[PDB]
């Protein structure tokens, strides 16, 4: 719900379409829901006001459409040669279905479209692609059970997902790379278990949701803008920016709670090597986040002169920094969460 | 006993006395959160943290309810988890034959001489 | 005498002698009483080079041989000697050759 | 010591950061071709 | 309250309030403690010497 | 211990209330006085609150933490002069204090690790929010990532221990013993970085040099000790695996010790001397500890405590020069005996304690550690002699050149010694003399 | 029993206190020998061996029970060490002979 | 300033004790308060409390028995320092087959 009333409509149709997928009984039904998602999302992404939006639209459509094409196609084969939706075993019939889904959600080797997207997308449009356009393909990846492909995805889901993030100066591309890394954790987590995967995505949704929702608020689009963005005290400049470290999930930031949950269950599966690699790369993720937080940790920097006052929406700001406060002191709610047992 | 009985080891024989803090902790955590959040609200808006206590009272009320509401859900959840685990032990006694406790005098371990 | 090398240095290098005097005798920044010292390039140069010379370090044969024989061979040889002697001594100990009379350091 | 870790790591990271940008500074045809190849490989291996 | 301790000890009470609350809570821990209260295997009185003497 | 915890939480508000720098300071000392009164422990875990206990090993560490954490406020007042967000400073300190108490009292390994690595943040605030050198940025990168790059991996070892053990209370691990050869390195090395070790000393000089008086005092006064405290608790079950692979660690520590002492001789910065010196002493502590003999361990506990105290006081000295003559260099700082002769007394004393001159809880350490190592392997003596020899050697140079030579010509008028700093130096040293009367509490913990 | 944590904890505390005493009995015998050597300037061989040897036996016995374990040593490691020594004595004979 | 100014300085100025450079009384009350809390409160009373602390580690008690236990064993005629954790008869060694070369340790 950004400018027009039609935003509500397409969001609604999108929700129904994706909800069909997660509740879909057979591959065909899931494919049906996916395409409905494809419809509902293109108009929001393809704003008619500017240019960059429109180019992102062809790339999104021209990619997702092929993804759906291959997905249904590989479905027929699996559900021919096995004559049954739940094949007895994972063969060449099934890896193609993942390769479809991995591209649709933008996983490791199939990601290049995803950074190019961010240039076009505005903030909440990006946000909405970040969070919700990754549920359905992932929940389907749950049904597919090929260990090694997910493992190669998890291996490569952080390497590029962090090395690129080091390089980007446009906040749009950084969020892309930040999520591809985080997407590495979901994929591993879903290889292990689903209840923990459900939790981890939710906290990721929450965290990414608050993050970009302030970037929308202040319209900070470039590292220079972050250094230049006026704040009266240059203290809330720093209090608000703890969340950039909640990205890395360092204990006193509530991003630790999901990463701890995934780590605990994953090592219980004994894939210790995989943990080491993802967790090695996590530092590189947190590395450029400090590169972001040079703007706020120290105080009283050199600033532009013309600005005298800084202003923002009531609704967005009122919602935003409630979510932030939780990102600050979230852990002590250790009791409040009972879904881990 | 000298008999490592899985079921009886699991059975809710009791001996779990809640603290004065044991149930109260959630109410005085969620409410403390909501009160702090309202102070957070005014702090960023350049408004008096004290001012507009209606926001603080409401935040306290909602939080307290949720903690009590969710404390309840957990306790049901934990109870059921025990029920299943005791059920599965009773289902497969063959898979978990009761084991016998022994003593160190009957075992030979290997130590580490610092020397 | 190079034909005035000493002289050529002489002219400029004796100018800043007076500026040092002006700085030192400066009644104003000495009156401020904030501490601190008259700036000195050699000091500033010296600190900066002292903290940073890795950007100059080229990992060549010289540096490798220098470092290798500086700590590496010391570390390896000493550690190997320690392990070797301990292996012998402990071997005697676990063989039980020396009873609870002769042995030393009974109390650590 | 620090060359073995320390700054040299950040030096190599920048080299590889540059590289990844060169990957991603291209046309969408190349990446879809990757995916098509990945499909094609899996399809023939089903046959074989 | 000699104007050398004005508002200073007054606020300083709250840290002392923390100690009081801290004390009372931990005393209640000594309540959940009781499983071996006089029933140990080293100090444990067998039977008798009770005489309203709850040692700790 | 919840008494202390609730006291600190109810001290937190004072940071918001204006002009509470000195009221906070007295309270932190007062609670330290209260925590002093509470002392009856034995080797067994005591004061078992909900999940907080206390013991010989933890009791003294906490007292030092409360002690040093109060002495911060004496050390740093330029924050008040500048009005450089005194509120954030006070809040950062108290938050750090609570974390230390909870780290040292966490009876669970996982609770211990949790607070242990939670302390990564508030320290980073303390350097970054009040640093001086532009290096402050890259220094923070070194500090945080050297730590996290190994401090995170023990998280696997902790969970692996859970799976094989069923809990993480310290007594429960002691009952068992593990020899999978990765558990050992993953936990050991992860602590060794924060110890730190000579090969990973790298970060530590940088962190100290470009950090304020306060942060540096914290860094050298607890963080290194906190790493060691974990070791003492954890090596209980690493014994067999440690025995197989221990010669490497003791070798590099001892070898690195003489080297880093020679680095001190050639070094030309007050904080750099002390920083390298602190690494040297913690080298010997790591050695006696890895000996695991009774003498080594009980002495290690003592040397950690004494070393933290002396390192702090020397940092206050470094702050004094940095705050008068505005430059860390050996060259600029000189002849201070002529400008603060009553201060040079304290320069000598703190130097004395660092070279193990009695009556000095430091010295009490080296007798214990040196006995342990010598028993462990006679070969050590050939390097132990030089290690202590060069230890005292650079300390002599530090004391002399800084205080003795003819004054520096270009030096702009700076105020003279003052009660805050004088009382600060007595407070760090005099307890370092006090404790020897009752070392038994600081000497026996096994 | 194998897993009776409270009982094992009780045993170790008994072991520690017993260690602290026997730890001591060595000291007292040392102090006792100390007095004798101070008794008279000529009087060293008068009662050194008759008195010291008690201290000698005490040390060796003290070593055997407690020695060679290092810190952290609890009742378990000490107790089983005795078991190991009994096995060695029965199989390979007096410690201080190598093996056969 | 002149001779009498130096000779009898005015009570306006005040020499900061290093704690507060704005108010005389705030500086002096801070130093007064700070000195009390640090020195007397810890380094007199606290030292006193430790110096008269009761037996905490049971060292003195350990050397209570040390005299007795030794004296008890010397008229008892049993070994003063028994080298067995428990009675060598109480232990029940398992047979050599159970041993099967389980790397017996000295
Ligand atoms: C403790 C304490 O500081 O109490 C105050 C006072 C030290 O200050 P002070 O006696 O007034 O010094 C002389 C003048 O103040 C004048 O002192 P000064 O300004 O002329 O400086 C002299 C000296 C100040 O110190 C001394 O003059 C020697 C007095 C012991 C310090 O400090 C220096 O500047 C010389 C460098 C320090 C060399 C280290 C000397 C101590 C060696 C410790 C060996 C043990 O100590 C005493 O009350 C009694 C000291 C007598 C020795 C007993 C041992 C203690």
């Amino acid at each position: 719900m950004f400018n027009n009333s039609s935003k509500i409509l397409f969001i609604t149709i999108m929700i129904i379409g994706t909800l069909i997928t997660v509740t879909s009984n057979s591959w065909l039904g899931a494919w049906m829901g996916l395409e409905i998602n494809l419809l509902s999302f293109i108009p929001l992404l393809s704003d008619n006001n500017n240019l960059m939006s429109t180019e992102a639209s062809l790339k999104y459509f021209l990619t997702q459409v092929l993804a759906s094409t291959v997905l249904l196609f590989s479905s027929i084969l699996l559900m021919l040669k096995n004559n049954m939706n739940n094949e007895i075993n994972e063969s060449f019939t099934s890896m193609i279905i993942m390769s479809a889904l991995l591209l649709k959600s933008g996983a490791a080797p199939f990601h290049f479209w995803f950074p190019n997207m961010m240039e076009g997308l505005t903030w909440m449009n990006a946000l909405m692609l970040m969070t919700w356009q990754k549920i359905a393909p992932l929940m389907l990846i749950s049904y597919l059970n090929i260990k090694y492909l997910l493992l190669i995805s998890v291996i490569l889901s952080v390497i590029i997902g962090a090395i690129g993030g080091l390089n980007q100066t446009s906040l749009r591309k950084l969020m892309a790379f930040s999520s591809i890394n985080h997407l590495g954790w979901m994929l591993s987590s879903l290889m292990i278990s689903e209840s923990i995967w459900l939790i981890y995505f939710f906290f990721y949704s929450f965290l990414s949701f608050v993050l970009t929702f302030m970037f929308n608020i202040f319209k900070l689009f470039h590292l220079n803008q972050l250094f230049s963005w006026f704040v009266n005290s240059k203290i809330l400049k720093f209090t608000l920016f703890m969340n950039f470290l909640s990205l890395g999930g360092l204990p006193p930031f509530l991003g630790f709670l999901p990463k701890w949950l995934v780590i605990q269950q994953l090592t219980l599966c004994n894939q210790y090597f995989m943990l080491t690699l993802m967790m090695m790369s996590t530092l590189i993720t947190l590395f450029f986040y400090l590169r972001i937080c040079y703007s706020a940790f120290m105080m009283n920097y050199f600033e532009n002169n013309w600005i005298m006052k800084m202003n923002m929406n009531s609704i967005n700001y009122n919602m935003y920094m409630i979510m932030t406060f939780f990102s600050i002191f979230g852990l002590f709610l250790i009791s409040l969460f009972y879904f881990m047992f | 006993s000298a008999v490592n009985d899985p079921l009886e080891l699991l059975t809710n024989k009791g001996t779990h006395e809640p603290s004065f803090l044991s149930p109260i902790w959630n109410p005085i955590a969620c409410g403390v959160a909501g009160v702090g959040a309202a102070i957070f609200i005014n702090w960023g808006f350049r408004k008096p943290v004290f001012s507009g206590i209606q926001k603080h009272i409401a935040f306290g009320a909602i939080g307290v309810g949720a903690g009590a509401y969710f404390d309840q859900k957990r306790n049901e959840y934990l109870a059921k988890r025990d029920a299943v685990l005791r059920h599965y032990i009773e289902l497969h006694p063959d898979d978990f034959p009761v084991k016998e406790r022994k003593t160190y005098g009957q075992v030979l371990e290997s130590w580490v001489p610092v020397r | 005498e190079e034909q005035e090398f000493i002289k050529r240095k002489h002219e400029a290098t004796l100018k800043l002698r007076q500026e040092f005097l002006k700085q030192s005798s400066n009644p104003y920044r000495h009156a401020t009483g904030e501490g601190g010292t008259v700036f000195d390039a050699g000091l500033a140069r010296f600190q900066a080079m002292r903290v940073s010379n890795y950007e100059h370090f080229k990992p060549t044969g010289k540096s490798f041989r220098t470092g290798l024989f500086a700590v590496v061979l010391p570390i390896a040889l000493y550690a190997w000697a320690l392990k070797a002697e301990r292996d012998g001594r402990e071997e005697k100990y676990r063989t039980g050759q020396v009873a609870y009379k002769d042995r030393q350091f009974k109390f650590i | 010591s620090e060359y073995f870790g320390g700054q040299h790591l950040y030096q190599k990271l920048s080299m590889y950061s540059k590289t990844l940008f060169l990957m991603h500074n291209n046309s969408l045809k190349i990446y879809l071709l990757l995916f098509v190849f990945w499909i094609l490989i899996l399809l023939i291996l089903l046959f074989l | 309250m000699v104007l050398g301790l004005d508002k200073r000890a007054l606020w300083g009470a709250l840290p002392l309030l923390g100690f009081a609350i801290g004390h009372f809570l931990d005393k209640k821990e000594t309540e959940r403690m009781t499983m071996f209260r006089d029933k140990s295997a080293l100090y444990g009185r067998p039977a008798g010497s009770e005489g309203k003497a709850p040692s700790w | 211990m919840l008494k202390i915890i609730f006291f600190l939480l109810f001290l937190i508000p004072f940071c918001f209330i204006n002009n509470m720098y000195w009221m906070v300071q007295i309270m932190m000392f007062f609670i330290s006085f209260i925590f002093l009164l509470m002392n009856n422990f034995m080797n067994y875990w005591s004061e078992i609150s909900y999940f907080l206990g206390c013991d010989m090993l933890s009791y003294g560490l906490i007292l030092l933490s409360l002690w040093i954490c109060s002495l911060m406020l004496l050390a740093s007042e330029m924050i008040n002069k500048h009005n450089n967000y005194k509120n954030l400073f006070l809040l950062n300190i108290i938050i750090l204090l609570l974390l230390l108490i909870l780290t040292f009292s966490s009876m669970s390994l996982f609770m211990f690790y949790l607070f242990f690595e939670s302390s990564l943040i508030p320290t980073l605030f303390l350097i970054l929010g009040w640093g001086y050198q532009p290096e402050r940025l890259q220094a923070g990168l070194y500090l945080l990532f050297y730590t996290l790059l190994v401090s995170l991996p023990m998280l696997i070892g902790i969970f692996y221990l859970m799976n094989k053990i069923g809990s993480m209370n310290f007594y429960l691990m002691n009952n068992f013993m593990f020899n999978y050869d990765l558990l050992y390195f993953c936990l050991l090395c992860a602590f060794l970085v924060k110890m730190p070790m000579f090969l990973v000393h790298l970060w530590l000089p940088k962190a100290h040099v470009e950090a304020p008086v306060s942060g540096s005092m914290i860094l050298a006064g607890i963080m290194l000790k906190l790493g060691g405290y974990g070791m003492l608790r954890v090596i209980s079950f690493l014994q067999l695996m440690n025995l197989k692979y221990s010669f490497v660690w003791i070798s590099i520590s001892l070898v690195g010790g003489v080297l880093v002492s020679l680095v001190c001789l050639r070094q030309t910065d007050l904080k750099a001397l002390i920083a390298y010196s602190s690494v040297a002493h913690m080298g010997i502590v790591l050695s006696g500890l890895l000996t695991m003999t009774y003498w080594g361990l009980c002495g290690s506990y003592t040397l950690m405590i004494a070393h933290g105290l002396c390192s702090s006081g020397l940092f206050c000295l470094a702050n004094v020069s940095y705050e008068r003559l505005g430059s860390r260099s050996m060259l600029i700082n000189k002849g201070l005996l002529n400008f603060m002769p009553s201060m040079t007394l304290w320069w000598f004393l703190l130097s004395s304690a660092n070279m193990a001159a009695p009556p000095t809880l430091n010295l009490l350490g080296e007798i214990y550690l040196l006995n342990s190592i010598v028993s462990w392997s006679w070969i050590s003596m050939i390097l132990l002699s030089f290690l202590s020899f060069f230890s005292a050697a650079y300390t002599l140079y530090l004391y002399s050149f800084s205080q003795h030579g003819k004054l520096f010509s270009g030096v702009y008028s700076f105020s003279s010694g003052k009660i805050r700093e004088y009382l600060l130096m007595l407070l760090h040293w005099l307890p370092l003399n006090l404790l020897i009367l009752k070392s038994e509490s600081f000497m026996l913990w096994l | 029993y194998t897993d009776d944590a409270v009982c094992r904890f009780e045993a170790d505390q008994q072991f520690r206190r017993d260690r602290m005493v026997d730890n001591e009995i060595v000291n007292i015998l040392r102090q006792r020998f100390e007095d004798c050597t101070l008794y008279e300037a000529p009087d060293h061989m008068v009662k050194c061996r008759p008195l010291m040897d008690q201290y000698e036996k005490a040390t060796e016995n003290w070593f055997i029970k407690y020695g060679d374990l290092g810190g952290y040593a609890n009742a378990k490691t000490a107790y089983m060490k005795q078991k190991h020594r009994l096995i060695w004595e029965r199989r390979h004979g007096p410690v201080g002979s190598g093996m056969k | 300033l002149t001779t009498e100014d130096f000779a009898n300085p005015s009570p306006k100025n005040w020499q900061s004790y290093g704690f507060d450079y704005k108010d005389q009384v705030e500086d002096r009350k801070a130093t007064k308060s700070t000195f009390f809390v640090t020195v007397t409160l810890c380094l007199v009373w606290g030292s006193f409390y430790w110096a008269y602390l009761p037996d905490t580690q049971f060292r003195n008690w350990a050397q209570r028995e040390g005299f007795l236990e030794l004296r008890r064993r010397e008229l008892a005629g049993v070994d003063l320092v028994s080298p067995n954790y428990v009675d060598p008869a109480s232990i029940t060694l398992p047979s050599d087959e159970d041993l099967g070369d389980t790397e017996i340790i000295i």
